RNA sequence: AGUAGCUGGUUCACAUCGAAGUUUCCCUCAGGAUAGCUGGUGCUUGAAAAAGUAUUGUGCGGUAAAGCUUUAAAUGUGCAACUUGCCAAAGCAAGGUAUUAAGGCACCAAGUGGGCCUUCUUCGGUAAGCGGAGCAGGCGAUGCGGAAUGAACCGCUUAGGGAUAUGUGGC
RNA sequence: GAGCUCAGUGGGAUCUCACGUAGAACACAAGCGUAAAAGCUUGCUUGAUUAACGAUUUCCAGUACGAAUCGAGACUGCGAAAGCAAGGCCAGCGAUCCUUUGCGUAUGAACAAAUCAUACCAGAGGUGUCAGAAUAAUUACCACAGGGAUAACUGGCUUAUCCUUCGAUGUCGGCUCUUCCUAACCUAGCGGCUAAGGGUUGGAUUGUUCACCCACUGACAGGGAACGUGAGCUGGGUUUAGACCGUCGUGAGACAG
RNA sequence: GGGUACGACCAUACUUGGCCGGUGCACCACAUCCCGUCCGAUUUGUGAAGUUAAGCGGCCACAGGCCUCGUUAGUACGGCGAUCAGUGGCGCUGGAACCCGGGGUGCUGCAAUC
């Protein structure tokens, strides 16, 4: 029995946030840290999450009391603003990323949230890159490199915009399926926000 | 210790400050050559009748020693220089 | 032979002196030098308005 | 016999028992202003940085913040003198004092014998 | 509130956690006394060297009988034997502190200043208890000499002084 | 039978009499002394010390830097208030540096042939401690002074060469044959 | 008049203070240099940067005990009482308008660098008046009183004397 | 950087599933630490570069060497990113002189260029006795300055120490003579016990002691007295120089043969 | 009151086995493309038919563990003292752990949300 008492006794729980699987620490910890000569001015994150209904993402700063959600937009909110369907898709993480960078620039040398992928594989045109390149044209200044944008070639180091434009435009979807008009009126929608 | 016949290692002439391959060759010590400042000194104190009159290190008890790796850009002549661990069989490759 | 004997004796004769105050030997100088650097352009114009400032007290006490 | 930079330290630079793993978050927010007062705590989950050993436990001012590192000044006591060290430190090594704490509670708050009628008495004989 | 300490062996052979305390109840020789009131802080020093004196918890009339005594001023680092109360009332600046019964009060009722008269007053020197000690070996309750013996201190500091 | 541990440690040394043979600082003890005594003024106290003191621990002073620490003093100085007098207990020495001074009134035991006739050239007087005694029994407007001494070359000496913070002067007759290569040095700089 | 890190000797008094047998280094181990200890000279000013001590507050620890290599003492141990970076930005950062007790600093310099005993703690050794350490105290360098006697036990430590009273020890 | 999870156990057929607090691995001893990892695979890589003489820690004398930490500048590497990296944590290494190599001007002093050499500067060649002379024996023919800081010896302690003694305390034995002890051999008295009184032999071998023998004897007991006793002796043992042999040694010479 | 995201402390929140059940969460559908595997299992992208079985969360273990306090225990050990006794008491003092038992079995923060 390799779970007996004394295994109950030496063991040491892991953290809570680990043990429900729910967070990267390694990440966490270096997401988080900050130059501490820095004496502890305002490090944003721009956490974002794939829940698998429904795109989040969220400004965030940590704190030791717990970390601050300064601002966030839901995918629940697209519809809101036109996109009443794929509201978790490629198509709609672009304007969800650009609704909370412009809602965020709402209240307010551009900001600079650092992208927070969590858990998420950075594989190329993942849908977390799709809410920073929302986000990022949305305003704020996400740091990034256009490797994992869709549409951005390995060999080649190059990416192909006209690309990474059709599947922000919703024409990822078109040929698995005119809503390419209902994005570009959906951004002016974030925009009139 | 294999080590690779050419690196990618950072230079300081102007015509570079930037990173470039080095064609490495390894620092064996030149010719003691006899008009050395100190050659002509030691040469003269072995002329005459006191027999040996320096020191001769006999009783060695290092068995390696550290591979000076002379280096140079492509770009220009410059033979930057960078030393390594003591190995008792450096060899490039 | 190595004991210590009479060693805390022989070193608390002229007492364990206490280390220097905070206000004394207080270089910086090897200080993360970005701030360092900064912390003497302020300096260096708390001694332009320094003297300035002892300018103004001789001609106000012209009067 | 052989004193190297971490003779001795089987016990001391442990982890407590089920309290093994690298510094947490409420670490790295910690922030560290010239002149606090500090621990030069040593973790050893974190090991660039480490401060020696004799500092482990030692209290003394941040003298220095560079973006990793916490400079501080912990007095040592070499002989006749205190010697005034400058170790420095990655900033997990170091838990912020609270060595102050009851004297800054001060300067906050800053702005006999009678009848005892029990009843209940037992005699105390073995 | 009060504790008439008194240096009860030499000074050879003291440890040097002993010998400070001792230096800083100003017991610096055998029959020394000086007053210390029982803070616990204190409480904690006398604990560290019973062995070296015998105290307890002067009567009114002890006071008295070392004050008037044996009673010596600090006076410009003199050691001066009290003689007037305008002796007393120049070194001690102070409106309240102006009879020897100002003395005797402060260092007896506890007092406000009771640092202020019993450092003001150089540590007492008593001679050797007539009729001798008991041991000075063994704490009190032992059958010796050292150590607190409550208010019998009386009675062995009035041999003394 | 006394602890007294501590006690020898605190015990200071200072000179109770002068080691000077000179008859005049005699006198001129024999004066402060008395005046430093039967006044309460703490600059009879001073000028009384200063003056048993060695002729090293008496430094000499510029002219230039009396002139100079006396207008800044005396700048400030409400109007129809006439400047302090200059005492030193030591030798007052001309500066080459400073051609021209105020018209300062001096006080000191000795003046270098130097410093009284530009003392006088500017009309101030370079009166003595006997006279100093007589126009201030008290140190009243008194600016008592010091002359430097850390620039003392023997104070260059002080502490080892070859010890990491130092900049102590290392002893020599022969000053190329101390002289080293720079990878070989001391560290110049290092923190107490 | 070779040299001797060795042996032996080195001539008045009194007063003031008064060690070390340890650190690093050395073809160093019977010696140096180095630092400490000590003296002298000061300097500087006078609860300055006082403390072989507590209390209080805050860290540190993993030995005894425990336990079956893990919890955890006591004794300890630390500490305390406007201009110019960062931030998205003007806000943050930085520099500026209890007892007792004289503190610090400098200079020059000696002797010393065989220690020993004991207390407690140990390590090695079958054991030792044995080798090795930790702590503190001693002898060394110091009598005096006491243990009949004793370098270091006990008491007490010491200017020349008297009275008194004691300490350890006695009657 | 990403992905991953391990040692082992168990269920099935190298594989598959489960559990699996690290019980594995992490060049190298050991400790430490480590789990979406610091381990394992994988990809891209050269931060194992340069680094304006930055400061620090360890050793410490608060010197260095080494090692390491916090840094800044450059140029990078990886990574979406924050970040991370100036080797592989921690042991793995070294002055002056000299040689040598590099690097960017300087000197070769009447002048000038080239050569040569030197210099600055930064590495390297090494001192392992590792803060660094370049170093075989022997002496019984020996010698000196010392040392009881240090052997034998001499007493002490213990059951080896190094306390006394090296400006010297004569070694084993015997002989000689005395003396004391008793866990008594004989004798005496008992019934093993008491008993130190008096006695305890002569010889062969061997220096001996010791042992063993022969003979006697009532018996042939054991010990102390500086292993009693050398200004008492003797000098057999030990025994310096001479010499011989064996062994050892290239040899001079060594051997408790 | 709950659900989500990101959390801080990191077992009172862990392990096991139960039962319990509106936003969402999940599982779930397919993989055309971005992207990646022996395999879309993982991962990735695209969905919204299904279901809560699970996960999740909540409640139960004469559950183990963990936490908490008591018992242990003024015990162990310890500092100081004695011209103490012959390891131990004593005087002055500091003072546990294992164990067993009672209790307990997460809590707080930001954001949008039923
Ligand atoms: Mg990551
Ligand atoms: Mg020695
Ligand atoms: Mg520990
Ligand atoms: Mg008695
Ligand atoms: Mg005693
Ligand atoms: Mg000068
Ligand atoms: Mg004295
Ligand atoms: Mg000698
Ligand atoms: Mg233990
Ligand atoms: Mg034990
Ligand atoms: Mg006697
Ligand atoms: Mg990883
Ligand atoms: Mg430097
Ligand atoms: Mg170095
Ligand atoms: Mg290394
Ligand atoms: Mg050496
Ligand atoms: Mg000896
Ligand atoms: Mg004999
Ligand atoms: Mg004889
Ligand atoms: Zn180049």
């Amino acid at each position: 029995v390799v779970k007996n008492k004394a295994y109950f006794k030496r063991f040491q729980v892991k953290y809570r946030r680990r043990r429900e699987g729910k967070t990267d620490y390694q990440a966490r910890r270096q997401m988080v840290l900050q130059d501490k000569t820095k004496f502890g001015t305002p490090k944003y994150r721009l956490v974002v999450r794939i829940t698998n209904r429904d795109i989040i993402a969220q400004v965030v700063q940590a704190k030791v009391v717990g970390d601050e959600v300064v601002m966030a937009a839901y995918s629940h909110e697209l519809p809101q603003f036109g996109i009443q369907h794929g509201l978790t898709n490629y198509a709609a993480a672009y304007a969800t990323g650009l609704l909370v960078a412009r809602r965020m620039l709402t209240k307010l040398f551009p900001f600079k949230a650092i992208l927070d992928v969590g858990l998420a594989r950075t594989t190329t045109g993942a849908r977390v890159f799709g809410v920073m390149k929302g986000a990022v044209d949305g305003g704020l200044a996400v740091p990034h490199r256009p490797n994992r944008f869709p549409g951005y070639d390995k060999e080649k180091d190059s990416l192909n915009a006209k690309a990474h434009r059709d599947r922000i435009l919703g024409l990822h979807v078109a040929e698995y399926l005119e809503l390419e008009g209902m994005y570009k009126k959906a951004h002016a929608a974030i925009r009139a926000d | 210790v294999n080590y690779p016949k050419k690196k990618t290692m950072y230079c300081p002439d102007a015509r570079c400050k930037a990173h470039k391959s080095f064609k490495v060759v390894q620092y064996k010590a030149g010719k003691a050559r006899l008009y050395a400042r100190g050659k002509r000194r030691y040469d003269r104190k072995q002329s005459g009748y006191g027999g040996q009159t320096k020191p001769i290190f006999h009783k060695k008890a290092k068995t390696t020693k550290k591979i000076v790796l002379k280096l140079q850009c492509s770009n220009c002549k410059s033979i930057i220089q960078n030393v390594l661990k003591r190995t008792k069989h450096f060899e490039l490759n | 032979n190595h004991t210590n004997h009479n060693q805390s004796r022989k070193n608390h004769r002229n007492g364990i002196k206490r280390a220097l105050p905070m206000y004394l030997h207080n270089s910086k100088r090897g200080s993360w030098l970005p701030a360092l650097i900064n912390a003497r352009r302020v300096r260096k114009n708390n001694q332009k308005a320094a003297v300035k400032a002892r300018r103004e007290r001789l001609a106000a006490h012209k009067a | 016999h052989s004193h190297g930079y971490k003779c001795g330290t089987r016990h001391l630079f442990a982890k407590k028992f089920r309290k093994h793993g690298v510094p947490s978050v409420s670490t790295i927010l910690t922030n560290f202003k010239v002149g606090d007062y500090v621990d030069v705590v040593a973790d050893s989950a974190v090991r660039a940085g480490m401060p020696h050993k004799y500092y482990h436990g030692r209290t003394g001012i941040v003298w220095n913040v560079t973006p990793r590192g916490v400079g501080v000044i912990v007095n040592k006591p070499v002989r006749n003198r205190t010697v005034r060290k400058r170790i420095c430190v990655r900033f997990e090594h170091v838990r912020k004092s609270r060595c102050q704490e009851a004297f800054k509670q001060k300067q906050k708050d800053f702005l006999n014998g009678g009848i005892v009628r029990a009843k209940r008495v037992e005699v105390l004989a073995r | 509130k009060v504790a008439v300490v008194t240096r009860i062996r030499g000074i050879a052979k003291v440890a040097p956690k002993q010998r400070k305390i001792l230096q800083l109840l100003r017991l610096r020789q055998i029959f020394n006394t000086v007053f210390v009131r029982l803070n616990k802080p204190m409480e904690n020093m006398l604990r560290a060297v019973e062995p070296y004196i015998a105290y307890g918890y002067p009567s009114l009339r002890t006071v008295r009988m070392m004050v008037y005594k044996r009673g010596h001023l600090k006076i410009n680092g003199q050691r001066v034997k009290i003689v007037n109360n305008q002796m007393i009332e120049s070194k001690y600046n102070n409106e309240n502190i102006v009879c020897a019964e100002d003395i005797v009060n402060q260092i007896y009722t506890g007092g406000k200043h009771f640092r202020e008269v019993t450092n003001g007053l150089w540590p007492f020197k008593l001679s050797p208890p007539a009729g001798g000690m008991r041991q000075k070996r063994r704490h009190f309750v032992e059958g010796g000499d050292y150590g607190n013996r409550d208010a019998l201190i009386n009675r062995f500091l009035a041999r003394m002084i | 039978g006394v602890d007294l541990t501590g006690v020898q440690k605190k015990k200071r040394v200072v000179r109770h009499h002068t080691y000077s043979t000179n008859p005049y600082i005699k006198l001129l003890i024999k004066l402060y002394k008395f005046l430093a005594q039967r006044t309460n003024s703490a600059f009879n106290k001073l000028v009384h010390q200063r003056l048993l003191k060695s002729r090293s621990n008496r430094a000499p002073i510029s002219l230039s830097r009396i002139a100079v620490c006396m207008k800044r003093k005396s700048v400030w100085l409400e109007k129809g208030k006439k400047a302090p007098i200059a005492v030193i207990v030591g030798d007052v020495l001309d500066d080459v540096r400073m051609a021209r001074i105020p018209a300062l009134r001096v006080c000191a035991l000795r003046f270098s042939k130097s410093a009284r006739e530009r003392i006088t050239g500017a009309g101030g007087e370079c009166l003595t401690f006997d006279q100093l005694a007589m126009v201030a029994p008290t140190g009243k407007n008194t600016f008592l002074l010091r002359g430097r001494k850390s620039g003392r070359e023997s104070v260059k000496h002080f502490g080892a060469a070859g010890v990491p913070g130092s900049h102590a002067k290392p002893f020599t007759s022969n000053r190329g044959k101390e002289r080293q290569r720079s990878s070989a040095r001391r560290r110049a700089f290092r923190h107490k």
